[PDB]
RNA sequence: UGACCCCUGCGAUUUCCCCAAAUGUGGGAAACUCGACUGCAUAAUUUGUGGUAGUGGGGGACUGCGUUCGCGCUUUCCCCUG
């Protein structure tokens, strides 16, 4: 039960790609084993341009599908 | 369990659960099924939408590729392994 | 369990078909407990493809969607285990 | 294509036109149940335990422990002794047991058709203070380099009591494997 | 699992109370059952023996689906063996 | 361990290209490597299913939700195998 | 450092209006006050509201539970 | 530290600590015997 | 509101009748039997509703967990 | 390919006793040590129990919108193909 080495991309801004197509983008403050992540300040990126921001949210690492660090960590 | 360890080295085609065709030598596998080709080339069936045409293939050289089991539908022997001597 | 009697069924002849609606034919000739099944001898007929003979095949179990076994097989009897 | 952006023509439909199943009536084959070398066995158990059960009603009935010329004396007085080497004299039964006092009888039980010595003895003490005097230090001794265990002889005293044959007696040290320990003594 | 001893018969009161039962009286019976499996085709057929992963030995069974006008197609398989994860739904004779 | 994932372990520091269940294929440098198939990757090359690019400097990919991994040929020469 | 647990656990106290998002299906979600949650990610909600984009219609479901592998993104109000 | 000593009656080994109440444990026989000691012993045979 | 657990919720959805939406939208609702450790829900006198819409009436069902989308009760 | 006949299966190590061509070659006992041999945590997010369903394609008649007249979307009947 090793963890992922996500100590990189801790307080960074990121871009997560989801299962369906969908995609949102926040800064992350924390992981699990199972990839689930917390990320703050996060948009709803949904496919029209509108944007809709929320902040605080949670993400299942079985719906994860990538993250990358706008920020280049 | 040499069902397995029997055909190591050995040139084999691995279906994948789109419908692809991935020709490579395999190397070597685990408990997971997780392969290892070698000189891998892809190749998949596309329907054709114009008119009664022959299927389309389109092939693509990958080099050494990791296949994972969970990818990995089926796998049978194209060819006998490359042969060194001359 | 019960892949112990499937992993029995060796030396016989099935129809299994696949969760992406392809059907293979042939003999069996070794199991694993992940269900994964070597098919010797075996003719396999991918969707809206036409059939071809290979003489080796190792299945995943994942990908399978159901057997079809003889109709002389020993149920009662094989069940036993 | 992609899971998600593959188009269902036709998902998956539901089963409400599709009962088509048999008429109540026509019920299953009552034969078509049953199993080999699973009830067979249990059917073998049964019988033997019956059988058994039923040789211990006509054993009760024929044969009274209370009325048995071997034993005699006080039953409060009488004590019992088992698990004693074969080799144990009679001598050495009463030098190892006349220390708590005096004893009137000693009795070795012997096989009736094979005439082995049985291991076990009963000793009729002089005093009912001399048998309770023996009951706490007398369980546990070694005679002849083989612990033996001592409790008062419950054969005419304790109600509904009776020996292995008939269900009863205590001690496990045939019981089932890695349940009773043979270390320790009654 | 909560019964981490290797003598646990937890999938055995699970088989005989639990959901699961409606296989063990299926095959007790000997009556037939409608299943609903992800190939959109509905396999109607007895049962002979299954397990925790839900897989069960058929016989005598009948597949059925139907496709595009709706058109539809059956065919007969005396004996097959059905995958737990492919099942959808099940529904024992309601008689 | 698995030998698959030993040999992605020394394949760790070189330019590899993964393609994912979601069809997406990227390509560049492998930084770190874990058990579980866990890649990260830096300047990395993306090919969407439609075909479009895209461009990104650091990106993490969990492994379950990969479909294969393209390696550097010249791993085939490590000492195990 | 906050987990998700804690995080669910905060936002279970707090009773706010969660919204959920479904695994493989963006058209459609839900939203209620979660009232717990175990290991497996599957949550309970007392009064849940079934939203679609496309049609915008709320439809009530009252005390109801979701499972975790449908969940996909948590929302807050 | 084990202190090994031969039951009188019973003729059976059994260690003793010190302060422990002298009493075979097989027999509750209260004489014992120390066994033979392990250094070297040597007899020119005159 | 003390926390009620999904587990102890669906204990008590025993016995009585609820509805389950599928991952392709067919539903299901029928008096709640019983379920186990992996939540493979079996119902009685159940009836199949097809996209909302009542369809049909089916009777005891057996349906796994990992096809069900949501349950909820009546 | 293979009847009959042998072990119920360990690569390595440790101690006791014994047969012995007596430092080797072997047998009767256990001891707890590595192996990825199996069962359960393994059908509850990371492979060993699914949101990768397989749900079509093409030839004739047969609608409409835009049009670069090649086509994109869209509506019907008969045929070959899986
Ligand atoms: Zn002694």
């Amino acid at each position: 039960a090793h963890p992922p080495e996500l100590k990189k991309f801790m307080d960074k801004k990121l871009s997560l790609k989801l299962n369906g197509g969908r995609h949102v983008q926040g800064i992350l403050r924390g992981f699990d084993p199972f990839m689930n992540l917390v990320i703050d300040e996060c948009v709803e990126m949904a496919t029209s341009g509108q944007q809709n921001n929320i902040g605080m949210v949670v993400i299942r690492g079985n719906s994860i599908i990538m993250l990358e660090a706008l920020e280049r960590v | 369990s040499s069902k397995m360890l029997q055909h190591i080295d050995y040139r084999m085609r691995c279906i994948l659960q789109d419908g692809r065709i991935f020709i490579g030598t395999f190397k070597a596998f685990d408990k997971h099924m997780n392969l290892i080709l070698c000189d891998c080339d892809e190749f998949r069936k596309i329907k054709p939408k114009n008119s009664k045409q022959a299927e389309r293939e389109e092939k693509r050289v990958l080099g050494l590729v990791l296949l994972r089991g969970e990818n990995l539908v089926s796998m049978t022997v194209e060819g006998p392994p490359p042969k060194d001597t001359g | 369990k019960l892949v112990r009697f499937l992993m029995k069924l060796s030396h016989e002849t099935v129809t299994i078909e696949l969760k992406n609606g392809t059907q293979v034919h042939g003999t069996i000739t070794g199991v694993d407990v992940s269900m994964n099944t070597h098919l010797k001898a075996v003719k396999m007929t991918l969707k809206n493809r036409e059939p071809v003979q290979l003489e080796t095949l190792s299945i995943r179990g994942n990908n399978i969607r159901y057997f079809i076994l003889p109709d002389s097989l020993p149920l009662d009897t094989l069940l036993v285990d | 294509k992609l899971p998600h952006e593959k188009h269902h023509n036709q998902p998956y439909c539901g089963i409400a036109p599709y009962i088509r199943e048999f008429e109540d009536p026509r019920d299953a084959p009552p034969p078509t149940r049953a199993e080999t070398r699973e009830e067979r066995m249990e059917r073998k158990r049964r019988e033997k335990i019956e059988r058994r059960q039923q040789e211990v009603e006509t054993e009760l009935k024929m044969w009274d422990p209370h009325n048995d010329p071997n034993a005699q004396g006080d039953a409060f007085k009488t004590l019992f002794v088992a698990r004693v080497n074969y080799d144990t004299t009679e001598s050495k039964l009463r030098r190892e047991f006349e220390v708590y006092g005096p004893i009137k009888r000693i009795h070795m039980v012997y096989s009736k058709r094979s005439g082995k010595p049985r291991g076990y003895a009963f000793i009729e003490y002089e005093h009912e203070r001399d048998m309770h005097s023996a009951y706490k230090h007398a369980d546990g001794k070694k005679i002849d380099g083989r612990r033996v265990l001592v409790d008062v002889e419950r054969g005419r005293t304790v109600k509904g009591w009776r020996p292995r044959r008939l269900g009863g007696g205590l001690g496990g040290t045939r019981r089932g494997g890695a349940d009773v320990n043979i270390r320790h003594s009654g | 699992e909560m019964t981490p001893e290797e003598l646990q018969k937890r999938e055995e009161e699970e088989f005989n109370t639990g959901p699961l039962s409606v296989l063990t009286q299926s095959v007790k019976n000997n009556t037939q059952v409608l299943i609903n499996c992800r190939n959109n085709k509905k396999l109607l057929g007895r049962v002979k023996a299954f397990d925790r992963h839900c897989n069960m030995v058929l016989e005598n069974v009948k597949e059925m689906w139907t496709e595009v006008k709706p058109v539809n197609k059956d065919r007969y398989i005396s004996k097959m063996f059905l995958r737990g994860d492919s099942v959808i739904v099940v529904l024992r004779n309601p008689l | 361990i698995g030998v698959p994932i030993k040999v992605l372990h020394e394949a760790e520091g070189h330019i590899v290209t993964c393609e994912t269940n979601t069809g997406e294929v990227y390509r560049g440098k492998l930084i770190e490597a874990e058990d579980n198939m866990n890649c990260q990757m830096s300047n990395i090359t993306v090919t969407y299913r439609d075909g479009r690019v895209a461009q990104l400097e650091q990106v993490y990919i969990r492994g379950s939700k990969i479909r294969f991994l393209i390696l550097p040929d010249m791993l085939k020469n490590a000492p195990m195998l | 450092m906050v987990q998700p647990i804690n995080l669910i656990f905060r936002y279970l106290q707090n009773r706010s209006r969660i919204q959920v998002w479904l695994y493989e299906q963006v058209n459609m979600r839900i939203e209620g006050c979660i009232i717990g949650f175990d290991e497996y990610m599957n949550l309970v909600l007392d009064d849940a509201e079934e939203i679609h984009s496309k049609t915008k219609s709320r439809k009530q479901l009252g005390r109801i539970m979701l499972k975790g592998d449908n969940i996909t993104l948590l929302q807050s109000v | 530290q084990p202190m090994i000593y031969i039951c009188g009656e019973c003729h059976t080994e059994n260690e003793i600590k010190s302060r422990d109440p002298i009493r075979c444990r097989e027999c509750g026989y209260r004489i014992m015997y120390k066994k033979r000691t392990k250094r070297l012993v040597v007899f020119d045979a005159r | 509101s003390l926390p009620l657990n999904p587990k102890p919720f669906l204990n008590g959805l025993t016995g009585k009748p609820v509805m389950v939406k599928l991952k392709w939208g067919m539903e299901y609702k029928g008096y709640l039997v019983s379920v186990d450790g992996y939540m493979n829900m079996q119902l009685a006198n159940t009836e199949e509703y097809i996209d909302g819409a009542l369809s049909g009436h089916l009777g005891e069902v057996l349906i796994r967990c990992n096809n069900v989308l949501y349950i909820r009760g009546v």
